[PDB]
């Protein structure tokens, strides 16, 4: 009936338990409890003693320390007793593994599949290519690559995937053997640090590259990106856990009306009762006991070496900050500025079904929203880019049409090019003496001039 | 043709007969479809006309499940009958028999 | 260190032999506990008591060496099992510190693939339990059959705890050879289900895993079925000897020594010596062992093992051959079959009945409503010849009203049916569309839309229609030589005369 | 050595580019297209049948006996029996 609270914290768990009862009451009429000692010997002995002495319905364990160790033995103890354990605030909940027959662990972490789904949702908005996929030969690397191959079909750009055995020089050379601006790495901390040092020695830690670390965790590269659920409060986490436990117990008592425990103190399959809502976040669970449709956040690194929230994913939808982005690429960055001329350059509304530009076209940003530019100049520009190689952005223009010496000052595309705002201009633009002397010109391809159009004849 | 297809998909019908009837009723401008069926249709309903150079010169086929044991025998029998007069006979009595 | 497992004397002599082969081979073993919690308590107690640098053997009864593996993982110390078969322990996600000296049933599936390749049984049926071991075996069988351009004809999931519906389903397909993988009791249940039907007769050859064969011999054992076993079987003593030998080899190889933990009553910290020795053992290749070149697989399994391919003959198992870690001995003796056949019958069965789908298209497939009695009007051609019509259902959510179809495609089908002995039933596609490949809603994966669903999904068996040859259709399904050449053409209304 | 070019050569080189293999233009002298002379094939069909030539490309029509004796790819240029007459 009651709820047992266990914490492995050596020091903070004391104050947590001191503040416990008020928070537990604040967050069914079932009571609460709190026992903490803070070691498989000690863990097993203390938990068995507590469960023997105290008749409880569900048990919540909260700790954020040495994550990849506690979860298996705790899950085994829960399965042996057949009691609902809930791990919260990282640590045990961070590790996600396939469960057992009678297991009921209710891990509150986030599966790597959800992490990759969120990361790829953030992608296709910043880069179309998941160019570098590097793994450390971790236990989850096989499923990692399988999920990458699953999500890469249909629609993304993609360069290479490799595994690093972690001399640092050999692995650094192997890592640099693949050219890719964006790298996503799957590794643990003890392997994360040497890999970061080797990458720094290999020159890939500059601001040009971005690392999307997705391994289960949490001299340093610039542009680290990761994903987490929430937190960084212990009291709020405890409140959410006890609320979920109480809701599950109330649902169980409504369905059949019997005490939850089944003996299993000295001997001689219920992870299906979770439709849970709390704190404006989804809390339903799957068969394996991991959160379904979670409320996740993506975090990045700042020059102050601190983690700042960048975007939020909820209800299978994303909301980020400063959504506009550009491939800096560092040259190979050319800011193409064009105008609108129906025979040559056609701008059309983006296709809303796919929420993007259709094939045989190029995205174009005005001067926030995106249109699709296509036609003669767009095609010749993309062919030129293919035959040379650079990053081109379709920076359209509004201040003027083609150029005029208004007040001795140029405008239009000529004005944009002259004041270095736009790297180069393509599209409908005729060559004149003043234009040729003010700004250089390439070789003409489509000859034209002054022509007379008359009525029907 | 990707852009042309994106245009065309806003008027694509669901079957041949309705398309032919609509083309009779001038509810549509131009129809694109297989050569044999349209040749027969023009040979029957002498109101429309067939035109254009053939743009996809791939013949028909009798489809079957992958690696089924019948593929060799079905293909060989079809080829033998086609080589024999059976295919031409079945063709003349069933298609190209009308010229208005 | 010590296997839980008279076995104490065996451990003592093994320790003495290993010491004969700075301290070397100290033995610290205990006994099994009735409660797994008590077993874990004993494991942590004697781990705190002595320095354990691991070994554990599966008792005869289903028992679980999981507690010791979980404790070892919690201490990151290397752990090596002896006689555990369940593939769940193979995974390192929850057993990163666990290695095993006996291959699980996944390599049994691999040997099944090898035998099928040897005997040229291209077609295949799987009857697999919904358990984790069965799912892993099925996945390994599918991926081992992936490189060969052939797939499982129909995999059937049998939930643990009658399978007569699945038995009927397997009976009504064209493939006859099946492979079973489930628990012993589930194996007995499905064996009774198959025996009750006529699906255990001649032409129905199948082979199961070790424990399924053992349970069948215990209870039913359908005579003539093949079977597979480990060459050594249980064979605890030789595995103990090879395990202690490889442990001594790894210990000598390590001697950086770091710090083998001891007295870890509350020492909540890993010991890097554990992962270091585990990586060395993974790189290690024990030689001149009792069972041969004892090599550990990347996941922590055995490479190049030995198996006995046995046959059931009236509650008596005869070793037909020996399946090495690479290949199988062809034939040590004579092999029997459940139907008494003296040879290896073809695993397929050419169906005389074919389900043919056909779309309504004007000059090729005429479709008309049936007569008042449901028959077809006996019309004649201009040349005074009958039209060999056929009767087929399918046309109008609305119910499947039978109707009379006749045309060029129908005539060709008649001629083919005369050429090769067929019995055929026609039915038009409910969707009434030529069936391209389309990306399904709310998912990245795509599927064969329309009438092609009638062929890929097994609804039909031969698509007879004005089908045009193109790329992805040739990719998924197979075609024949074309019977009518044609292109794509423009139809436009035009008025010729001028008044 | 001679230089071979045209339709079949171009399609063969495009196929090689899109697949990747080393192809040698082993021409033939014993026969033209194939005949069951003394129950023995000759020509390009004879060369392919006895494993002397890995595969045959170029002018070669598909018939029942040829199809059953040796496998065939998908036809691309349709053809058959035709009648050519004098000036008209
Ligand atoms: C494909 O055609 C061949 C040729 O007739 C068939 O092979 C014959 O099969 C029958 C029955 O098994 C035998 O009696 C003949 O001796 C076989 N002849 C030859 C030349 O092989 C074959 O069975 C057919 N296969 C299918 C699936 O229809
Ligand atoms: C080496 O072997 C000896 C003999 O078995 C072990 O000594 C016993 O160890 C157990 C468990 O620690 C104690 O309960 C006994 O009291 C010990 N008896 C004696 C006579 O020493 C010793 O612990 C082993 N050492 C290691 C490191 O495994
Ligand atoms: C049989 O009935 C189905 C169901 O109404 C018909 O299919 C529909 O056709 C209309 C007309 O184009 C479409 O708007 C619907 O979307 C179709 N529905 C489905 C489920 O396909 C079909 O045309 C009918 N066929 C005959 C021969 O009567
Ligand atoms: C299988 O079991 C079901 C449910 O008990 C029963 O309806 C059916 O008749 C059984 N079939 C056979 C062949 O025993
Ligand atoms: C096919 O049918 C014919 C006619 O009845 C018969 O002579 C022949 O033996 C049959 N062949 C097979 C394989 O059934
Ligand atoms: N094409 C002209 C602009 C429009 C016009 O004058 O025709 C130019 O580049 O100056
Ligand atoms: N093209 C023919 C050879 C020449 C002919 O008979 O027209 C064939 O492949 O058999």
């Amino acid at each position: 009936l009651n709820v047992a609270l266990v914490f492995s914290g050596p020091a903070y768990a004391a104050e947590a338990a001191r503040l416990g009862p008020a928070v537990a009451a604040a967050v069914d009429v079932r009571p609460v409890a709190l026992v903490l000692n803070g070691d498989p010997r000690s863990l097993v002995l203390q938990l068995c003693d507590l469960l023997s002495g105290l008749r409880v319905h569900g048990v919540v364990f909260e700790d954020d320390s040495r994550a990849p160790a506690v979860a298996p033995i705790l899950d085994f103890l829960s399965a042996q007793t057949s009691l609902p354990i809930v791990a919260v605030h990282g640590g045990a909940a961070l590790v996600l593994t396939p469960k057992e027959k009678g297991s009921t662990f209710l891990q509150l972490g986030s599966s790597t599949e959800q992490q990759l789904q969120v990361i790829f949702e953030v992608l296709e908005e910043y880069d179309w290519t998941s160019f570098v996929a590097v793994t450390t030969r971790a236990p989850g690397h096989r499923a990692f690559l399988s999920y990458i191959e699953v999500l890469t079909d249909g629609s993304v750009g993609w360069e290479h995937r490799g595994a690093l055995t972690l001399g640092e020089a050999v692995l650094s050379a192997q890592l640099r053997s693949v050219s890719a601006q964006i790298r996503l790495l799957f590794c643990a901390r003890e392997e994360a640090e040497p890999v970061f040092r080797a990458a720094e020695e290999a020159g890939l830690t500059g601001s040009g590259y971005v690392w999307f670390m997705v391994g289960p965790q949490l001299p340093l590269p610039a542009g680290l990106f990761a994903v987490r659920s929430a937190g960084w409060d212990l009291a709020r986490r405890v409140a959410a856990g006890v609320a979920v436990v109480a809701r599950g117990a109330q649902a169980l008592l409504r369905d059949y009306g019997f005490l939850p425990e089944l003996g299993h103190d000295c001997r001689a399959s219920l992870h299906r009762y979770f439709n849970i809502t709390w704190d404006n976040r989804d809390y339903s669970f799957n068969e394996d006991g991991f959160l379904v449709n979670p409320s996740l956040v993506v975090i990045s690194l700042t020059r102050d070496r601190t983690w700042e929230v960048v975007g939020s994913w909820e209800q299978q939808t994303l909301r980020l900050k400063y959504p506009l982005w550009s491939r800096y690429g560092r040259t190979q960055h050319l800011t193409v500025a064009t105008l609108e001329e129906r025979p040559f350059v056609i701008v059309e509304p983006a296709d809303p079904i796919s929420g993007t530009c259709i094939r045989d076209s190029v995205p174009c940003r005005s001067q926030p929203e995106k249109r699709c530019c296509k036609g003669f100049c767009i095609d010749i520009l993309k062919r030129l880019a293919h035959t040379i190689g650079f990053s081109y952005d379709l920076y359209l223009v509004t201040n003027g049409k083609h150029g005029k010496k208004i007040d001795g000052v140029w405008n239009g595309m000529i004005g944009e090019v002259f004041y270095q705002r736009a790297d180069m201009a393509i599209g409908s633009l005729t060559i004149n003496e003043e234009r040729s002397e003010i700004v250089d010109f390439s070789v003409p391809f489509v000859e034209t001039g002054i022509s007379v159009m008359v009525a029907r004849s | 043709l990707s852009t042309m297809y994106r245009h065309m998909e806003k008027h694509n019908y669901e079957s041949a007969a309705e398309a032919i009837q609509a083309v009779r009723d001038n509810k549509l401008h131009a129809f694109i479809w297989d050569s044999a069926v349209l040749e027969f249709e023009a040979s029957q309903k002498c109101d429309l006309v067939t035109t254009g150079e053939l743009f996809f010169r791939s013949g028909f086929g009798i489809g079957m499940r992958k690696d089924s044991p019948w593929k060799q025998n079905v293909s060989l029998s079809i080829l033998k009958s086609h080589e024999n007069g059976f295919m031409e006979d079945l063709d003349k009595t069933w298609v190209r028999y009308q010229e208005c | 260190i010590g296997a839980v497992l008279k076995h104490e004397q065996m451990f003592r002599e093994a320790v003495n032999q290993a010491n004969k082969r700075k301290i070397q081979l100290n033995a610290t073993s205990v006994t099994h506990k009735p409660n797994a919690i008590q077993m874990a308590l004993s494991v942590c107690e004697d781990l705190i008591s002595s320095q354990v640098y691991i070994l554990v053997s599966h008792p005869p009864t289903h028992f679980t060496p999981t507690p010791v593996s979980y404790t070892a993982g919690f201490y990151r110390i290397p752990v090596l099992g002896l006689t555990t078969r369940m593939s769940i322990y193979s995974d390192k996600s929850i057993h990163l510190s666990f290695l095993r000296t006996v291959p699980p049933y996944s390599h049994q599936s691999s040997v099944w693939f090898e035998m099928m390749r040897v005997y040229s049984w291209n077609h295949i049926i799987l009857l697999v339990s919904d358990d984790h071991e069965g799912r892993a075996a099925q996945k390994r069988l599918e991926t081992l059959l992936e490189e060969r351009e052939s797939k499982a004809e129909k995999v059937l999931q049998f939930d643990p705890g009658n399978v007569t519906a699945l038995l009927m389903e397997a009976k009504e397909l064209e493939a006859r050879v099946i492979i079973l993988s489930a628990s012993e009791d589930d194996a007995a249940t499905v064996y009774r289900a198959a025996a009750m039907l006529n699906m255990t007769g001649s032409g129905y050859v199948w082979l199961v895993g070790e424990r399924e064969i053992s349970g069948n011999a215990l209870r039913y054992a359908p005579d003539g079925i093949l079977g597979l076993q480990l060459i050594n079987g249980k064979n605890e003593s030789a595995h103990i000897s090879d395990a202690v030998g490889v442990v001594a080899q790894a210990v000598h190889e390590l001697l950086n020594i770091t710090d083998p933990p001891r007295g870890c009553v509350g020492n909540t910290n890993i010991w890097k010596t554990g992962p270091l020795f585990k990586r060395v053992l993974m790189s290690s290749k024990y030689a001149d062992g009792v069972t041969g070149r004892v090599e550990f697989n990347e996941d922590g399994d055995r490479k190049f093992a030995n198996y006995s391919i046995m046959n059931l003959q009236n509650r008596k198992l005869v070793q037909v051959g020996i399946y090495n870690g690479t290949h199988v001995i062809p034939n040590d003796r004579k092999i029997i079959w459940p139907g008494g056949e003296t040879e290896k019958p073809r695993g397929y069965q050419m169906s005389t009945r074919l389900k043919i789908v056909t779309i309504h298209q004007e000059p090729f497939v005429y479709v008309k409503p049936t007569l008042s009695d449901g028959t077809c009007k006996e019309e004649f051609t201009v040349n005074g010849d009958p039209v060999k019509k056929v009767i087929c259902t399918g046309p109008n959510p609305r119910h499947t009203v039978p109707q009379c179809c006749y045309g060029f495609c129908i005539d060709l089908l008649i001629k083919l049916a005369r050429t090769m002995n067929f019995t055929y039933e026609v039915h038009l596609v409910a969707d009434g569309k030529f069936g391209t490949q389309e990306r399904v809603n709310n998912s990245n994966k795509k599927e064969w839309n329309g009438m092609m669903g009638e062929l890929l999904s097994g609804q039909a068996d031969m698509i007879v229609a004005p089908l045009t040859i193109n790329n992805e259709r040739a990719q998924y399904i197979e075609f024949s030589k074309p019977f009518k050449y044609q292109g794509l053409t423009i139809l436009v209304k035009k008025e010729i005369p001028r008044s």
